[PDB]
């Protein structure tokens, strides 16, 4: 069927709640409400308050609160309102969820998924749409997933959820009901860790995650009316990497860039370059090349259309890399 | 045997009655209460109050018409936010959150950097010198125990002012609610630290926030005190900031103030003008010439905020540090090329 | 000093090419691969 | 006009009054308060006291000889660990602080697994299933959020069992301290909140932690009951952990217990008024408690032979543990390290 | 004076309490008992309880109250006791100090320097030990220090506490008294961003930080009588990096690795390898390396001999490097 990202995220929870009694949606606003994106919108009426249920307000409470509901032997799917909030509930998070299975040497261990949503282009107020993924994904023991299409949301979430140790899932803002795309009905999985390969190209490698996957395939088809053949990587795991994907596809072209939206000195861009450096530097015929957000706080929300990275940084970069 | 633990729960409720000085017809319940003020100071009072209310009428409106961004309604809170504004003096600093912008326009923000603000832009924070506050907090708590260091440093600088912080009834379930009132307490440091309880946190009921039957009382846990006050009452909110704020310099300590409101018969507006018009201080051309004041103050400051320059990422650049790192060195000329 | 891309300082290296002796034809001097080629 | 904040302060804090039963005499001063405890479980309770004084003495012993690592001392806080596990059902699940290895011992990690714990080993926190504890926690407040939803997860499950942890005077200065007991009153979630009071966090005075008269009276912040107690007397600790378990199995919520405590005034040990008030009942004699004792010292040394015999711990083994199946990166990591180690 | 790096940061502290009335120093057990470690040792005794103070046991409110301090005309130097307890900070030294100058467009600012003990290699208790430089690193609008010498520990914090933004001055523990050296005695700087040459060489750069930066140089000893001739770039600052050092060097050797003691997916050596693929690889003979822990929670205490990267793994390393 035609849906929404959001419409299958909705579509994926509510699969997951059926399929296992275990499973457990919370967070603030989340029940009665459906969430403040409408994400669990009717969640709670078909399931339940013991399945689908609101919290305190207190981001660090909810990351406990999963915690002891995994070592009673539920599947927690809590919500963050916003990743900006996730400063408050670091330790819970990269402290604790991460490191339990390790910490009790395999005794206990911590089938959780965190949704949050984040990501800028609508104007949000302050600490709402930071792109905080690269923090999270320095941690040992989380696995960060970060979804573009609907097809790919419902199929990672799915996943994510049957996965037996914590992942966050970021869901861009923008990206909720940006466009439609055919999700088949029901249940199917996609690989934690694995890439794809959303448009096929010969001369630039363009690796890319979140937001930044349609930016690059708006400006690979202003490439192609130059005679420039992109090849667009989503990452869609943005820890692990899909390290044969990315350097296949590199292989291939001999050239690349990594787009994000998180400022240069933020994001996951820098490791996916050190990767390639390693494994694929005889390949090189260019150095490769980031399109990142200036280093600054996020943009005060009037500036956010001169400050975020665009198709037309994208195209700007891989014909610098064009002409190295 | 069976512990006590009902009785404890009713001894310690006991200690937490509201405190009320006009009910919602205008009458005094509470002459020993009555905060000393003049009949020009209580009729600004009324003005600022019918300000706010027109205020927010045209920030929803303008906000409806694109004309501003992100806005935090506040109609029937004006007791509670204007009424604690009051008993404040100059030197006092504010920290408000995202929803009290009144409390710091009324400290001297000007209004079009209010509006600066709601819309995102760096120059609405561009506080001027001599106004003691912080641009509006967004995230939940960061401001309670930025408090308890700006009430500390006023202590250890030996001036007479207190720090003054606003929260939601949702925000007391933050870990930082607690440690700003638990540093504060430990430091006696002058802090005021109220709360504006409207009974939810967007769709949430204060029920599922606490088992506690007043917020007040979570000062018990800090071992200062608390008192919990009909936020719909000016003079009742007057007199419980103004009590806090003496206390506060006494070298006493801070307090915790839950205000009980509610956000849109019981509004603070009705009880007061009728407290007013019983003493012949108030009439509805008085009343009208506020609301104009106000219609005609707002229309300037949407057009003084229209014809701020844009903001530029160069702009950006140059208020992250003093001096500027490597990398921000390469992006600001990056950019300066970019805007040429 | 001499520039050349990583792919080229290794066709050099392996095949007993002192690249400070090939004549760059890429840009503003870089050696090429068909360049250590030319002088092969 | 002066608001009654003085009052306030007062009459608050007086809700809050120690709770005692035996004094440093091992004399009875509040008897109707006295709990159900059959001559064979006072035994027991003075049996695991005496092992748990002596524990200490060998553990810092060893710790001085380089055969144990991390080690939280103990003694004087017997009463208070001891006896509160004493009060607790096999079904109940505990979230130990890095201090509060006795009470998880006692609730059946043996005692070699502790010995790995201190000398820093992984099969240390291998629990034995059936065991409802977790390792202790070295992030001080990290384990009264957990707690609260391991309460919701047994309130769910309508399990008749409680999760109980607990934190010293300077953690109830965290946030999540609070937020533990606000959640678990909130949700009205079968948790026993322990506070141990020794006056002292490192070289901070408990007097620079808050201005409150009472740790027990943060609970009012939750709107959940709250009882100080000597921590000290055995006898008080138990009976206010059997109350809070009680109330908390009927459904009625969490309740926060404070104990009142001193680490190693030579009156005021738990074991002095004990061993007083059930030798005055004929039921402790000297030839029980060196019973004991040589019993610890044997299983000790049983214990530290156990720990040396385990087998030393490689990096493919901590790789192993990080994921159930591993991510791209350890793969990879595995293999190098297979091959380091192979050798 | 020959000075341990304890010493020389006590020294530093000293200088900055006699010279600025502003300058406090205040967290957990810094007071009467003089720090944990010893490094405010006498400073309350010399000073005064209104310079030198203890607080509660609450990271998050120390954090809080550096803020408020610092907007009441103070130069906090707070102490964070140990660096994982970073994680309950996160908000106010990321989310808040960060950001304050950008936030009130100059109005306000934050000259604060957060001190926090790290590292490994002295079977400390678990969270203690943790590597987690890679995420304020991150962070817009911070400086991030890490001192290996006692000469370098006392210039850069000196500067650190001068600076009229936050920096975080980190300080590894096996560090502290490891070493002896002649530090001046009496006030002097060095420039936060500016890395130095710690060994000349010509065949390999070995680019390191922390406790790495002795491993580098006892490796660099050892390749020496192998003939290769490495040279050790000491970052000093790892936020921002010292570009024009890095580059110039590999510029000359014409082969890199970045050697961390944080595990691989943390640290900041992907962003120094990036870094290095953009600016110089026409200078490449090789692909730049990395040596890093392994990508798992940090040891267990008797783990960490195997597990922490060491001499030998930075010699491995760059004769992978010299045969490549
Ligand atoms: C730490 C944090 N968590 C969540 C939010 C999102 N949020 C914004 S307003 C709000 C409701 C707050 O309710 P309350 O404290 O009662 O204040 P009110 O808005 O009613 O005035 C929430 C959860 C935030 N801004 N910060
Ligand atoms: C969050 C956190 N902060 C600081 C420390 C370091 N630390 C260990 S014990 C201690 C004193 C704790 O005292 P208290 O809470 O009273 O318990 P006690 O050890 O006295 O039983 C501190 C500050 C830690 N482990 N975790
Ligand atoms: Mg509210
Ligand atoms: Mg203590």
């Amino acid at each position: 069927a035609q849906m929404t990202m959001v419409q299958a995220i909705t579509d994926a929870l509510r699969i997951e709640l059926k399929n296992d009694p275990n499973v457990l949606i919370f967070g603030e606003d989340v029940g009665v409400n459906g969430g403040v994106f409408r994400a669990t919108e009717g969640l709670q009426a078909e399931f339940g308050e013991d399945r689908v249920f609101d919290t305190p307000l207190a981001e660090s409470g909810i990351g406990g609160l999963a915690i002891g509901l995994a070592l009673q032997g539920f599947r927690p799917v809590p919500e963050i309102q916003f990743f900006g909030f996730v400063y408050e509930v670091m330790d819970s998070i990269c402290g604790q969820m991460a490191r339990i299975r390790y910490r009790t040497g395999g005794r206990y261990h911590m089938p959780i998924t965190i949704r949050s949503p984040f990501g800028g282009g609508v104007h949000t107020p302050e600490l709402h749409s930071d792109s905080l993924e690269g923090l999270v994904a320095q941690q040992p023991g989380l696995k960060v997933v970060i979804p573009s299409t609907p097809y790919d949301a419902k199929g990672l979430l799915i996943s994510a959820i049957r996965d037996n140790d914590p992942v966050i899932f970021l869901e861009h803002l923008k990206l909720y009901r940006s466009f439609r795309q055919e999700v088949p009905e029901g249940e199917y999985t996609i690989p934690i860790g694995k890439a794809d390969i959303k448009r096929e190209g010969k001369d630039i490698t363009i690796i890319a995650y979140g937001a930044m996957v349609h930016e690059s395939l708006k400006a690979a088809a202003e490439l192609e009316k130059e005679g420039i053949s992109a090849e667009v990587v989503d990452l869609r795991t943005v820890q692990p990497l899909d390290i044969e994907t990315i350097i296949g596809s590199v292989e291939k072209t001999g050239r690349a860039i990594v787009v994000q939206e998180a400022q240069r000195q933020a994001g996951i861009a820098a490791n996916v370059v050190a990767e390639i450096n390693e494994r694929a530097i005889l390949s090189l015929e260019a150095p490769v090349l980031r399109v990142a957000a200036p280093d600054t706080v996020y943009p005060f929300a009037q500036a956010e259309s001169v400050w975020l990275p665009n198709f037309k940084d994208v195209i700007e970069t891989a014909k610098k890399v064009m002409n190295f | 045997f069976q512990f006590p633990f009902a009785e404890q729960l009713e001894k310690v409720a006991e200690q937490f009655p509201t405190f009320q000085i006009l009910n919602e017809e205008g009458e005094v319940v509470n002459e020993e209460a009555m905060p000393e003020l003049s009949d020009e100071q209580l009729k600004e009072l009324m003005r600022r109050m019918v300000y706010t209310r027109i205020l927010d009428q045209r920030s929803i409106s303008l906000n409806r018409q694109g004309r501003l961004g992100f806005y935090a309604p506040t109609a029937g809170q004006e007791a509670s936010q204007i009424a604690s504004h009051f008993a404040l003096e100059k030197e006092d600093f504010i920290l408000p959150g995202y929803r009290d912008v009144p409390q710091i326009i009324w400290h001297g923000l000007p209004l079009y950097q209010a509006f600066l603000f709601s819309r995102g832009h760096f120059h609405g924070n561009q506080i001027p010198e001599g106004v003691n506050v912080l641009p509006p907090q967004i995230i939940i708590g960061a401001q309670y125990i930025q408090a308890a260091g700006v009430a500390l440093g006023l202590k250890m600088r030996g001036k007479k002012a207190v720090a003054i912080t606003y929260t939601g009834d949702g925000g007391t379930s933050q870990g930082n609610f607690y440690q700003g009132i638990n540093f504060a307490g430990a430091f006696k440091a002058p802090a005021i630290f109220v709360v504006q309880n409207n009974r939810f946190a967007i769709s949430t009921p204060v029920e599922k926030q606490t088992v506690a039957k007043t917020l007040a009382q979570k000062a018990v846990a800090a071992g200062i005190p608390g008192i919990q006050v009909d936020g719909m009452d000016p003079l009742a909110v007057y007199a419980a900031v103004k009590a806090a704020r003496e206390r506060a310099i006494n070298g006493e300590g801070p307090t915790l103030i839950e205000t009980l409101c509610f956000r849109y018969k019981k509004d603070p507006l009705v009880r007061f003008r009728k407290f007013l018009e019983a003493k012949g201080l108030w009439s509805e051309e008085e009343e009208n010439n506020v609301i104009e004041q106000a219609k005609e103050e707002i229309k300037e400051a949407i057009k003084k905020a229209d014809e701020t320059p844009k903001q530029k990422v160069t702009d950006l650049i140059s208020i992250m540090f003093e001096e500027l790192p490597f990398n921000l060195k390469e992006q600001y000329e990056i950019y300066k090329e970019k805007e040429s | 000093r001499v520039i050349a891309m990583p792919s080229v300082r290794k066709y050099a290296r392996e095949k007993g090419v002192d690249i400070r002796l090939v004549q760059g034809t890429g840009k503003n001097g870089r050696v090429l691969k068909e360049d250590i080629d030319a002088f092969l």
